[PDB]
């Protein structure tokens, strides 16, 4: 029955500086440590931090953390694209003893990156989508910084905006962001147009794969 | 002495003290040994836990007229405070009346001074509570 | 690590799987300085040999009663005791949490009258090698002579299927002023033991907040073609009576009507099959009501 | 070497029940305690409940209460989780953590509540067009996740997936290889979808 605050979203270029606040009350963070956790997109928290300062075996000695009253701070000195990743703070409440207190998270976000321009490949329906009375034009995208496209499919000049199922830029392992868009057709109107287009936008530049119905 | 009508004074006193509704949430002169108050010196020399008692009527009665009560968070309509201030001051009066001449810590924000109104209360209610025992003793036993 | 009395120690370890512990070097406290042997608890094997022996505290089976010998005899003993820290937090699975008033309360202390008296229980599921230390002071600071007494079992009850067994123990301030204005409060500081495991706990009050006078005495009923009701004072109150006066509640319990008064008496409308109670509590100062003295009505 | 692994998870409607469980190795199980904590997708932590190392005392979040169950059997080196009258709300990851400094956290198991049943993959190649790359396309599936395999001799990744508007996922999973070696080697996917029980091996020309 509580909840710490965080941060919800910070941000640095390699090499800088950075702090993330965990405040409470004199209940939880006034009369109890703080741990602190490194959780990655695809796997389960790691520990960082214990007792508020301490640091386990195989945690570098650049993250560092402090308590202060009701509030604590986890300081990471000399950024790097390995820890981009979301961090949270846990503690217990002086009533609800064994019961955890976490945090509400923080995206740690690097920036200042060279900026990169996205690998667009387009693939057409294939045959044995075709055979079951469907067609699905998948335009991937991939390799890229910052992370946020916007992505314009055309029946050989007209627009296409109905049919469009895109995601949400991903980060890769090498700290670079991706995506991948579906434009869901009938077998009709693959054919009757004689093309479609991807263009994705990427920082005011655009990227145009083509693909027509043969072989 | 005027025990007899210290007595129905101080018992009217722990009653209001007591009725009192601030939030319960934890984190100066005191009745001490020796000061005469216990049953045995009242019959040896009741003058002296006289003397410390109207020192904290006083000082009680300073309090609940400064800023920590009259100034914000405002108070209740049903506050007792009103009627338990006079009660102190006429209760000084039966002990040294027309005598007190008069002429420390002072909180900033309402939350501190919230936080002593209760911290305060509760250590007048152990005063009263002395008193009044002081003055039924010697309103049944030093009452000729 | 450090002393908690006269050959027994407490060493305190991060509890966490796989945790390394702390090294102790124990010192056989003896003159001879050659031809010593260790061991442990009953077991007859050698841990070691010399003044001194080093061992790695990290499991209850590296705890227990150390003990070295020279020639068979018994030169000194030393008790290793554990206080386990659980994620930053010492261990109190010993004693049951009471919940009252709050949470995280395992002690709850009373007091018969101001005398300087006063009563602490508290509850557990353990029936075997438990030991308690009991010890109390006014201030921490600089603290006041407060006497306790030993902690012996008061009652065994058995609440959802498992068996409640309540210590309770007597302690008394050394000089006591009854009728004085409490500034400082009392300090209770108790010492768990369970086979080797080490908890303490403690707990801060004010004698005055703690009172629980005893039941009335002598209740009394006179009828009237209703009835008048009449008790005394308890034994265990303090005296004079004039000066620690109380005050009373009378109930007839279908309903519950209930009267307050400060006299020892007391009239009221009886009927069948009711029942007449009273309950006492500190005039001037609103402690704890005593449990209720009872009498069958007609 | 401490390792902790969950089990027991799955799909399930609301209203019905689930155990899972935590298999422990590498210490002393029975002389410590442990608790049981979720994650929605890309949400925060939130705490369930705890357990203590004897299992004399149970804790319960409010949010829980009354309907989960936990229990261990240090005799096995394991800890479970019942969890009964279930709610759509509880639809996230459940991992158990050690209570301790020096804490370790398992893998986790995703527990969806969904009245929505239970569906297969439709597995399409993609094939490579006249540096060259080629994929798989897994369209039309529900839960997540979905596991592929790939076979080569020349980068390769694969891509999340995208939540239609009907509530199905759709993935698709690509490697980038050299077009001389377009020829020689044969390539297959190997697609797995455990919660429809669906296992594919689909060639790409
Ligand atoms: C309830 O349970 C808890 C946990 O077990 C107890 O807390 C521990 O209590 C012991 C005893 O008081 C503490 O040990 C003492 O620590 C003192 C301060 O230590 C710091 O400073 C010294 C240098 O000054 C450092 O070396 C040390 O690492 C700390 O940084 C010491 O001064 C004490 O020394 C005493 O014993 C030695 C012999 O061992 C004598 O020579 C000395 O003169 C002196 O008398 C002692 O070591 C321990 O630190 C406490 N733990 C924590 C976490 O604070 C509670 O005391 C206990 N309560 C009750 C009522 O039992």
């Amino acid at each position: 029955q509580s909840v710490l605050t965080q941060p919800p979203s910070v941000s640095g270029a390699p090499g800088q500086r950075v702090t993330i606040s965990c405040s409470g009350s004199r209940s939880n963070i006034g009369s109890n440590t703080v741990k602190w956790y490194q959780q990655l997109p695809g796997t389960a928290p790691k520990l960082l931090i214990y007792y508020n300062d301490q640091r386990p075996s195989g945690v570098p000695d650049r993250f560092s953390g402090s308590k202060s009253g009701t509030s604590a701070s986890l300081a990471i000195t000399g950024l790097q694209a390995e820890d981009e990743a979301d961090y949270y703070c846990q503690s217990y409440d002086r009533y609800t003893h064994p019961a955890l207190l976490f945090g509400t998270g923080t995206k740690v976000t690097v920036l200042g990156q060279p900026k990169a321009a996205p690998s667009v490949t387009l693939f057409p329906p294939s045959s044995e989508e075709l055979q079951a009375n469907k067609a699905t034009l998948v335009c991937l995208i991939s390799d890229f910084y910052p992370g946020a496209v916007t992505v314009a499919w055309k029946a050989d000049s007209s627009p296409v905006k109905a049919g469009v199922e895109t995601t949400t830029p991903s980060k890769q392992s090498n700290n670079k962001y991706a995506a991948s868009s579906y434009l869901s057709l009938t077998p009709e109107q693959w054919k009757s147009h004689r093309s479609y287009s991807c263009q994705v936008t990427h920082e005011g530049s655009t990227v145009e794969k083509t693909v027509a119905p043969t072989e | 002495p005027a025990w007899t009508q210290c007595q129905q004074l101080s018992q009217k006193l722990c009653t209001l003290a007591w009725s009192a509704h601030p939030l319960v949430g934890h984190m100066v002169p005191h009745i001490q040994c020796g000061d005469g108050c216990d049953p045995q010196g009242l019959r040896d020399n009741s003058q002296f836990c006289l003397q410390r008692i109207h020192q904290g009527l006083i000082f009680y009665e300073k309090l609940l007229g400064s800023d920590i009560f009259t100034g914000e968070p405002s108070l209740l309509p049903d506050s007792p405070v009103g009627q338990l201030h006079a009660s102190l001051l006429g209760l000084s009066q039966l002990l040294q009346p027309e005598g007190h001449h008069w002429e420390s810590l002072s909180p900033s924000q309402p939350w501190q001074r919230l936080l002593l109104r209760f911290k305060i209360l509760r250590s007048l209610q152990a005063f009263v509570a002395v008193a009044a025992r002081v003055f039924a003793h010697g309103a049944a036993t030093l009452s000729p | 690590i450090w002393e908690l009395k006269k050959d027994v120690y407490v060493v305190e370890l991060d509890w966490y799987p796989d945790a390394p512990g702390e090294m102790v070097v124990l010192t056989c406290d003896t003159p001879e300085e050659d031809g010593i042997t260790w061991t442990l608890d009953q077991s007859s094997e050698v841990l070691g040999s010399g003044k001194t022996l080093t061992i790695q505290v990290k499991e209850f089976g590296d705890a227990g009663q150390y003990t070295c010998h020279k020639g068979g005899e018994v030169l000194s003993h030393s008790l290793l005791l554990l206080h386990k820290k659980e994620d930053g937090i010492w261990s109190t699975d010993i004693l049951k949490d009471q919940k009252e008033p709050k949470n995280k309360t395992f002690l709850r202390c009373e007091a018969k009258n101001y005398s300087g008296r006063f009563t602490c229980w508290w509850l557990t599921t353990i029936s075997t090698d438990l030991t308690f230390s009991v010890k109390s002071s006014r201030g921490s600071s600089d603290p006041q002579g407060v006497t306790c007494g030993a902690a012996t079992l008061s009652a065994e009850r058995v609440r959802g299927d498992n068996k409640e067994y309540e210590y309770s123990v007597e302690c008394q301030e050394d000089s006591a002023c009854p009728a004085a204005e409490e500034s400082l409060p009392i300090e209770v500081m108790v010492d768990a033991v369970h086979k080797l495991k080490y908890e303490n706990y403690t707990s801060s009050f004010f004698i005055r907040d703690i009172i629980k006078p005893d039941p009335p005495k002598n209740l009394q009923l006179k009828p009237l073609k209703q009835v008048e009701v009449s008790w005394e004072y308890p034994d265990t109150w303090s005296t004079p009576h004039s000066y620690f006066s109380l005050t009373f509640c009378v109930q007839v319990q279908e309903k519950k009507d209930r009267v307050f008064t400060d006299k020892t008496s007391a009239t009221v409308i009886c009927r069948k099959n009711a029942s007449i109670s009273v309950r006492a509590q500190d005039r001037y100062y609103s402690s704890s009501w005593s449990e209720w003295a009872s009498v069958p009505c007609s | 070497q401490v390792q902790l692994v969950e089990s027991g998870g799955g799909v399930v409607q609301p209203g019905r029940s689930l155990r899972l469980s935590c298999a422990a190795s590498g210490f002393t199980f029975s002389s410590y305690g442990m608790h049981w904590v979720r994650q929605a997708p890309g949400k925060g932590l939130e705490w369930v409940a705890f357990i203590r190392y004897d299992g004399s005392n149970k804790y319960y979040a409010d949010s829980v209460k009354g309907r989960f169950t936990i229990s261990r059997d240090n005799s096995k080196n394991t800890l479970y989780l019942q969890m009964n009258s279930l709610r759509a709300e509880d639809t996230a990851v459940y991992y158990c953590k050690t209570h301790g400094s020096h804490d370790n956290w398992g893998q986790g198991t995703m527990v969806t509540v969904s009245s929505a049943s239970t569906k297969g993959p439709s597995v399409f190649p993609l094939a490579p067009s006249s540096t060259a790359a080629l994929g798989c396309l897994v369209k039309d599936y529900f839960p997540e996740p979905v596991t592929v395999s790939w076979n080569s001799g020349s980068g390769v990744h694969t891509f999340p997936a995208v939540l239609q508007s009907s509530g199905l996922y759709s993935l698709s999973s690509v490697v980038t290889v050299p077009s001389s070696s377009l020829g020689t080697q044969t390539y297959i996917c190997n697609v797995n979808h455990k919660p429809s029980n669906t296992k594919v091996d689909k060639k790409v020309e």
